[PDB]
RNA sequence: GAGCCUGCGGCUUAAUUUGACUCAACACGGGGAACCUCACCCGGCCCGGACAAUUGACAGAUUCUCGAUUCUGUGGGUGGUGGUGCAUGGCCGUUCGUAGUUGGUGGAGCGAUUUGUCUGGUUGAUUCCGAUAACGAACGAGACUCUGGCAUGCUAACUAGUUACGCGGCCGGUCGGCGUAACUUCUUAGAGGGACAAGUGGCGUUCAGCCACGCGAGACUGAGCAAUAACAGGUCUGUGAUGCCCUUAGAUGUCCGGGGCUGCACGCGCGCCACAAUGGGCGGAUCAACGUGUCCUGCGCCGACAGGCGCGGGUAACCCGUUGAACCCCGCCCGUGAUGGGGACCGAUUGAAACUAUUUCCCGAG
């Protein structure tokens, strides 16, 4: 094939570790996103995904999970089958940073106070 | 028709051949270690990518 | 039966090899005497002159140098005939001549037998080098 | 006769699964050749820290750990396919040959 | 001025799966997903793009990309022009 | 070639291949400007049995070195009068019409490698001046 | 720049008085003692750390320290 | 100061390519200017075009043809190197890395507030000691982190090597190339040591420490992360960072060969010798290191140089590569001289394209 090199193949994998977390930023930052864990198996990639409530992202039957596991295999070259997608729910958000700083931006979005949000999280 | 003037310019190389892969800007680009992004971006994803300060 | 003791300048590794003749004292093959720095001669003639003609006889070393600069190895040669030679004294022979032999090159300069800590350290930004600053 | 190289990018992680293949390599009384230090590979870039052209021509310097562990082991391949799956840790690339 | 036969291959491939990611670049020659036919990249991004406008597509974008997810609408809206009964169901939902 | 001068080497051996004029010497090159980052041809007469007899003493130390890195050997400091000096190659075709010229001698041997380490002969006459400048001091 | 900071005055102090007969007055001992007793994630602390406790045995041994 | 290389004023006027002008403006914007893309400049093909009619066009600087859900079928869908960094965020510079901030309890004051957070010594340091209506702690500092200096001690190396005796020439000695025996000095990188004012002397609230000697790889250094904060100091031209406004289909996205690389004198930083004499020259000879490489380059034909052709290695401790680097070292030449000093100004290669020399080389040029 391309025959990847070790100093290009670490910089493709950082930049899909990167490319992926700002895509699941503006995507997932409704249901509390946190970051994703990627183990570089053959024939099984598998992407963990945490977030901080997972029952709403799963849907009636795993119809949001079946997308996202649909976007990326197109987009970064994936094929049938050899991609597995899994949602996990983190404890203790309170110590996640992109946690709490997600929080009060949905709530500072709508002028009611600075000092009330801001308090409510501390 | 117009598919033979509207970007008949070679794009073989030159600074507008290539631009930044997240900003999309010509200028600042680090053609190293296959980045292929502005320097002003990779600041912000050198955490991400794995460059981090280990000075 | 034969002892290998390396010496370091700057970047230049001189590792000497101590084996027993009659008066060849010769440089990766090349003879001692004869190396291109010839202002540099008595240098390389330093621990020859002081240590003992009739102690410096029945001595042969061939040194392989690598690494930095003319000057730094020829430093590096001094430092590897000087430490190997002493080497030879102490683990072959007894300590009563292995130390006269010490105490006569310390006495003359200490860095034939300790080599200098001192390198390049890394240049900083805003200036030519180190520390100056344009 | 069979080579697998260890390419990661932290020590931490890469000397744990190095040390726990050679013990899973061993206990089955297999030849296993002393694992190779490669020189490790930092990867410099210098980059301006402003957006801009005003600051003092203060610089970034980043860097990026690259070190690669040699483990050779002759011995059936049939043996050595469950070894490979036992230590396995995210950071570490395994390449079997 | 976009054709009528391209107009079926972008749907139904969007159709069978409710995915559809496209590079965002005016100069692009064809699609990667959409290699059987000639289809430029413009006849990606705005026949996408007046679904989004009218309320049939969610998008999403990574700096060059986008991803594109078939709303429950919209995909009523594929329903009866793709002319496929109201018993199939796509690979997504 | 070693255990002697290796300036007085060269030029002693120089004035043994001047003896034997065997070598190619070719017309044209002998009278140009040796390499790109000098300034004027060489001052010496016979400066092409010099290089000849200094081109045979780097491949009695180093083998399979071909005219691509001889070219190295003999770079120096090229003068860009206003621009900073920088280090270039010497020449690749007075190594080359000098590497041919030893080869009809029976010096050097040809290879996949690139001009492999000298002939048997080629040695034995390397030692042979060796020994006489030896003698001469 | 040879002055200790807090985290060396106060633990070298601590030390001492839980552990008066265990330090002597060598260095090298003394090094070996704060391994075992306190837990340190670095080493040029506890040498700076058993390094004082040496002169404050020399001072205690003389006198008592204030 | 001298010639010149770039940067910014000043001039020029199609436009000289815009911001930023003390420290903290002027090789800055990672901006070393052929096209790009360039925002500037002027000409044009153009619905490769839409939320509630042909695109063409051998004829030309107009004759006719074909496709058959996208044509002002009749007040908003949107683009951004267009403005506002004296509207912003994110980042960054600077104050200043100078060492400075904060809480509880207690004390003082009606109170805002104060004490703690200090006369002195010491320390780079609010670092300690000491003093003390304060006591006890936190942030910063330090610690920490990656570097370098040694470890003949260990863990391992045919993707790194030496060392032992055998086929290669000379005079078995003396030097090289070619093969899998022992282990690691040399090489690489893992673990763990080593250095703390520890020892002696001197000076000191004999505290804090400081100084000189030893022993010793060092009595030890170079990065990074860097506080309470502040500035109207920069960034809208780094972003699918953004509010608003201007401009929005004769277009404040492109693009075509391109125009924009522009001078009567003043300014910065920087390369280059002079005022050969410690230098230029010529020929020797002989030693690096980080870093990069799908492009780096190895051998063979042939140019004087710059090039060109076929054959190959290397996605790399594997090939370039033992990176034969320059200065330097050695021999000769030059010599009360604008000289052999000074290098100003007057065929190849890259690409679609170098004119206003892209670079490179040759001779002339002084
Ligand atoms: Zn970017």
């Amino acid at each position: 094939a391309v025959q990847i090199s070790k100093k290009r193949k670490f910089v493709s994998d950082g930049i899909f570790k990167a490319e992926l977390n700002e895509f699941l930023t503006r995507e997932l930052a409704e249901d509390g996103y946190s970051g994703v864990e990627v183990r570089v198996t053959p024939t099984r990639t598998e992407i963990i995904i945490l977030a901080t409530r997972t029952q709403n992202v799963l849907g009636e039957k795993g119809r949001r999970i079946r997308e996202l596991t649909a976007v990326v295999q197109k987009r970064f070259g994936f094929p049938e089958g050899g991609v597995e997608l899994y949602a996990e729910k983190v404890a203790t958000r309170g110590l996640c940073a992109i946690a709490q700083a997600e929080s009060l931006r949905y709530k500072l979005l709508g002028g009611l106070a600075v000092r009330r949000a801001c308090y409510g999280v501390l | 028709g117009h598919q033979q003037l509207y970007w008949s310019h070679p794009r073989k190389y030159g600074q507008g051949s290539r631009s930044c892969r997240v900003c999309s800007n010509r200028h600042g680009l680090i053609r190293k270690y296959g980045l292929n992004m502005c320097r002003q971006c990779f600041r912000q994803y050198a955490k991400d990518i794995g460059f981090v300060k280990l000075d | 039966q034969s002892v290998q003791v390396f010496g370091r300048k700057k970047t230049a590794t001189a590792v000497a090899h101590c084996k027993r003749g009659n008066g060849l004292i010769k440089v990766n093959g090349r003879p001692l005497e004869m190396i291109e720095p010839v202002t540099l001669q008595y240098k390389l003639l330093e621990p020859l002159l002081l240590l003992g003609k009739e102690r410096f006889a029945g001595v042969d070393i061939r040194v392989r140098v690598k690494g930095g600069g003319h000057v730094a190895q020829v430093y590096a040669i001094r430092q590897a005939i000087s430490k190997a030679l002493v080497a030879y004294y102490q683990k072959y022979v007894d300590e009563a001549s292995k130390k006269e032999i010490k105490d006569i090159l310390i006495q003359y300069d200490r860095t034939l037998l300790v080599a200098d800590p001192r390198r390049c350290e890394s240049k900083k930004f805003g200036g030519p080098g180190a520390r100056a600053r344009y | 006769r069979i080579r697998i190289t260890l390419t990661s990018r932290n020590v931490k992680s890469l000397e744990k699964v190095c040390a726990d293949l050679i013990r899973g390599a061993k206990e089955k009384s297999l030849k296993v050749k002393g694992p190779v230090r490669m020189p490790t590979k930092t990867l410099r870039i210098t980059t301006r820290k402003t957006p801009c052209g005003e600051g003092s021509k203060t610089w970034d310097r980043f860097q990026m750990r690259i070190h690669k562990r040699l483990i050779d082991l002759h011995s059936p391949s049939e043996i050595v396919k469950q070894i490979t799956s036992i230590s396995i840790e995210p950071g570490v690339e395994v390449e079997v040959t | 001025l976009m054709p009528k036969k391209n107009r079926i291959a972008i749907y139904e491939l969007l159709f069978k799966e409710g995915v559809m990611v496209a590079k965002k670049d005016v100069h692009l020659a064809k699609h990667p997903e959409l290699a059987d036919k000639n289809v430029p990249n413009l006849h990606v991004m705005k026949a996408m793009q007046s679904l989004k406008s009218c309320g049939y597509v969610k998008e999403q974008f990574a700096w060059r990309h986008f991803y594109w997810y078939l709303t429950n609408e919209g995909i009523q809206y594929l329903r009866d022009f793709l002319h496929l009964p109201p018993e199939i169901v796509p690979a997504t939902l | 070639v070693k255990d002697v001068n290796q300036q007085e080497f060269v030029r002693a051996l120089a004035a043994f291949l001047k003896k034997s004029g065997k070598l190619k010497v070719p017309d044209w090159v002998d009278i140009v400007k040796l390499a790109k980052h000098k300034e004027l041809a060489p001052c010496d007469e016979n400066w092409f049995y010099i290089r000849a007899a200094s081109t045979v003493r780097h491949l009695y130390l180093r083998g399979g070195v071909g005219v691509g890195s001889m070219t190295k050997i003999y770079g120096g400091r090229k003068r860009n009068g206003v621009c900073p000096s920088h280090f270039s190659v010497g020449s690749k075709n007075v190594a080359r019409k000098v590497l041919q010229a030893l080869e009809g001698l029976k010096m050097v041997e040809k290879d996949p490698n690139g001009g492999r380490r000298l002939t048997p002969q080629g040695t034995r006459d390397l030692d042979r001046i060796a020994g006489q400048v030896a003698a001469a001091s | 720049g040879r002055v200790r900071t807090k985290t060396v005055k106060k633990a070298a102090r601590v030390i001492i008085e839980k552990y008066y007969t265990r330090l002597g007055n060598d260095f090298h001992t003394n090094k070996r003692v704060c391994e075992e007793i306190a837990i340190i994630p670095s080493k040029k602390l506890r040498n700076k750390i058993a390094g004082y406790v040496t002169h404050l045995m020399k001072r205690i041994q003389r006198g008592p320290v204030r």
